[PDB]
RNA sequence: GGGGCGGUCGCCUCCUAAAAGGUAACGGAGGCGCCCAAAGGUUCCCUCAGAAUGGUUGGAAAUCAUUCGCAGAGUGUAAAGGCACAAGGGAGCUUGACUGCGAGACCUACAAGUCGAGCAGGGACGAAAGUCGGGCUUAGUGAUCCGGUGGUUCCGCAUGGAAGGGCCAUCGCUCAACGGAUAAAAGCUACCCCGGGGAUAACAGGCUUAUCUCCCCCAAGAGUCCACAUCGACGGGGAGGUUUGGCACCUCGAUGUCGGCUCAUCGCAUCCUGGGGCUGUAGUCGGUCCCAAGGGUUGGGCUGUUCGCCCAUUAAAGCGGUACG
RNA sequence: UAAUAGCUCACUGGUCGAGUGACUCUGCGCCGAAAAUGUACCGGGGCUAAACGUAUCACCGAAGCUGCGGACUGUUCG
RNA sequence: AGUCUUGGAGGUAGAGCACUGAUUGGACUAGGGGCCCCUACCGGGUUACCGAAUUCAGUCAAACUCCGAAUGCCAAUGACUUAUCCUUGGGAGUCAGACUGCGAGUGAUAAGAUCCGUAGUCGAAAGGGAAACAGCCCAGACCGCCAGCUAAGGUCCCAAAGU
RNA sequence: UACAAGUAGUCAGAGCCCGUUAACGGGUGAUGGCGUGCCUUUUGUAGAAUGAACCGGCGAGUUACGAUCUCGUGCAAGGUU
RNA sequence: UGGUGGCGAUAGCGAAGAGGUCACACCCGUUCCCAUACCGAACACGGAAGUUAAGCUCUUCAGCGCCGAUGGUAGUCGGGGGUUUCCCCCUGUGAGAGUAGGACGCCGCCAA
């Protein structure tokens, strides 16, 4: 239902894709957290980024 | 000395090596073949040189396979010039082989002797051989 | 010192032009406006989508664009009115 | 990939081009500065190149007849795309190889370039449907100014005329260095001067090691027989950064370039001296290889020369680095 | 010297009598490996584990993040 | 704008011979060397000594493709997230870029070489690490604290942490 | 301050001395950590690229006339000399 | 059986075999419409002597051609290493030439 997340490693040199991604979940700045519904289109995202990120269920 | 008697283009690029061989990674047509398990370039003296360490030696004992053609030309610049404005002259052929690709195949001779000529042969080619044989 | 070298004779081309599809599949497009900026008949015009002089494709109605293989091989535009 | 010399300068086709488009190099291959009153438009009708077999003059091919034959043949020309439901081939008629335009869209810095249904006026073809606003698609071409020529229901300096200028049509540029400085243009400077650059060359340094010096690997052979005492073909591998170099990274608000003299000092891939293996080492003398950098490693003729050749010696008359100390 | 010599390797017999001989794949390692002011190719010391491979848990480690306080700029209004 | 779903064009990597070329062997024979004679060789007999054409097998191509992805690109639909996009107007500087991955050219698949596409950093970015270092790794400095947890890297001493 | 080499500082810091615009004070500092000035020009400067011997003064985007745009004014289909 | 459409040849090419009173097609002859860059095969013309031979229509077949996922791999997006012109590990993704086999036709509407 409701995943949070957590931006673990810094976007500092990743790619601009990686980084635009990254952006439209609102992750201003490195272990903010973050708490979102769960779907596709999320899923899609966190299975894309995958090495930024850290998702746990609540 | 395999010259390919005629081509539709004197100079083309020196391209890349990736992956195994196409085709002809096995021995088809003798008894045994040497195989190249690194990829890089071979050229008419190398095969020149081989095909005469082999047959030489062999004498009348039977008949030598050649898999290998070196239909690529590799140019280069003449010596003491500033490099650019057009491409070089070509001056020699050369034949790709990528690793597994089986060269030379021996037919009616003993294993011994064809296994120990092969060896012969193979400090001729700039790379590391394994030897192999028909199924 | 120095050697001399020349004659590469080859440094020459056109200005190329610009060949591509400028309507995607499920777009809507207006009467007149061009799908297809092909140099050959490379894909045949069907309902509702002309063919210039210059073998280019173009909207005769304003609708949605549609394409679709023509036969065994080829394929062709088509314009679906909406 | 310093300049000079050589080559090139616009346009069109393809690859390089990384499955949209775009994308450079003095990268890899070709072509254009036209041609066609039919090689256009339209109606109508077909079908290829090559091969086998018979046929004379006549063969390898002239012109015939059969069969096979998805495209090898053609498509004005250079490549690509696409074309046998013709865009290929043939016949009749015809001049749309039209005028006024043009919804929209492509392409784009700008200038320009490209397609375009649809409307009106008149046509051409065909019974009609319906096609025709040049070539089967992409090159075959240039600004503005000025001037020439045709039409003008435009203006024409008191008024009427003119002269002259507008608008439309259209001609004059290998202005090819082809976005075209002017209608009108070549060289030397080591008498040379100024503003800048290490954005850019010569010496040195640096990167690379093609080339160069060494080291080897395989072994055919030579070696009276014996590949490996000695030498080693054809082929492969490496090390060093002393030569010729490729690159332009520091230095052009200045880093002095060859040779010699003076002074040295370092590496060992050893010229002598010391200690050994092998030898086709009888012995004096040798050849090759291993350990060895302690010391030593010459005076003259010629040439600016190092380098070389020569004379006379010595145990030897080493090779290199140190901004070619 | 050319057989003619203790003599030797093909070959089988006897002596005690237990592991022994070919190849394939593969981890790690050795030689091949000669430069110039000085060790000079772990940063030094030094290390036979203080190296490497595998696996587990601790800790250290930034001006990153969180903690407490302060200044300012914005969006919802102090 | 990102992502999820659906639909598109596109001929690269790959693979392959169906076309264009290159190209190895077997079978085979047309046609050539092959000497003898009859002789203008008329033809026979003539070496595998060469040898076209076919068929069996086999190997290659940036300018070969019957095929053909991954990605990237162009849109529609709605779903979640995000809030940056367009028009007009005022004022600029930039036209010497470098390096590191990855796909290519030229070069000898040499160069801290040159020229492209793509992503990053520097340029214009300090801090920790790689001894010293712009471009390699981790990571973004509004100020103060004698706070805590971590990233790369590391824990025998230099030198914080595990002999 | 005579066994230590230091873009010369800063942050720790004992000892000694002094006592302030009274405040979690002033001077000096044995010793430890870190650390290659400034400016221009550059892809890149600690740079062995350039400029400054030091101190003081002087020393560079203004004014006129038009244009345009924003802002502020008085009037407004009028405004204005 | 005729006509005329849509569907990727899973429809083709081959090899055999059946049909025709009606339908179709070969046939009969150019008299006038029309034509043979030469011609009644072809164009049209107006009949109906005989023939299923061919065309056309049906039955059969895997020789050719065609279609065709499954698991493999090669490649590859995104991460991570390595002795790095090139290799290797992980989430996916997925080559084609190879076989499993499908197929020697399926849908119509007007005239029997």
């Amino acid at each position: 239902a409701k995943l949070e997340i957590t931006l673990k490693r810094s976007v500092i040199g990743r790619p601009e894709d990686q980084r635009v991604t990254v952006r439209t979940l609102g992750l201003k700045k490195t272990n903010q957290t973050v708490v979102h519904e769960d779907n596709a289109a999320i899923r899609g995202m966190i299975n894309k980024v995958s090495h930024l990120v850290s998702v746990k269920e609540q | 000395m395999l010259l390919p008697k005629r081509v539709k283009y004197r100079r083309e690029h020196r391209g890349k090596m990736r992956g195994r061989a196409k085709g002809g990674t096995e021995v088809h047509f003798g008894e045994f073949g040497i195989q190249a398990l690194e990829a890089s370039w071979i050229t008419n003296r190398q095969i020149e040189a081989a095909r005469i360490a082999m047959t030489r030696y062999m004498k009348r004992g039977g008949k030598v396979w050649i898999k290998i053609f070196p239909s690529k030309p590799y140019t280069a610049k003449p010596l003491e010039v500033r490099m650019g404005s057009g491409k070089g002259a070509p001056e020699g052929w050369v034949a790709v082989v990528k690793p597994g690709k089986v060269l030379f195949e021996i037919s009616g001779v003993s294993e011994e002797v064809a296994r120990e000529a092969l060896r012969l042969a193979s400090h001729k080619l700039p790379i590391k051989t394994k030897f192999v044989k028909r199924e | 010192s120095k050697k001399g070298v020349g004659s590469t004779k080859n440094g020459r081309d056109s200005e190329a032009k610009r060949l591509g599809a400028k309507r995607a599949d499920g777009q809507f497009v207006t009467g007149g406006s061009i799908l297809y900026r092909q140099r050959g008949t490379k894909i045949y015009p069907g309902e509702n989508v002309g063919r210039g002089g210059d073998d280019t494709l173009f909207a005769k109605i304003d609708g949605t664009v549609k394409f679709e293989r023509f036969g065994r091989d080829r394929k062709k535009v088509s314009v679906y009115p909406v």
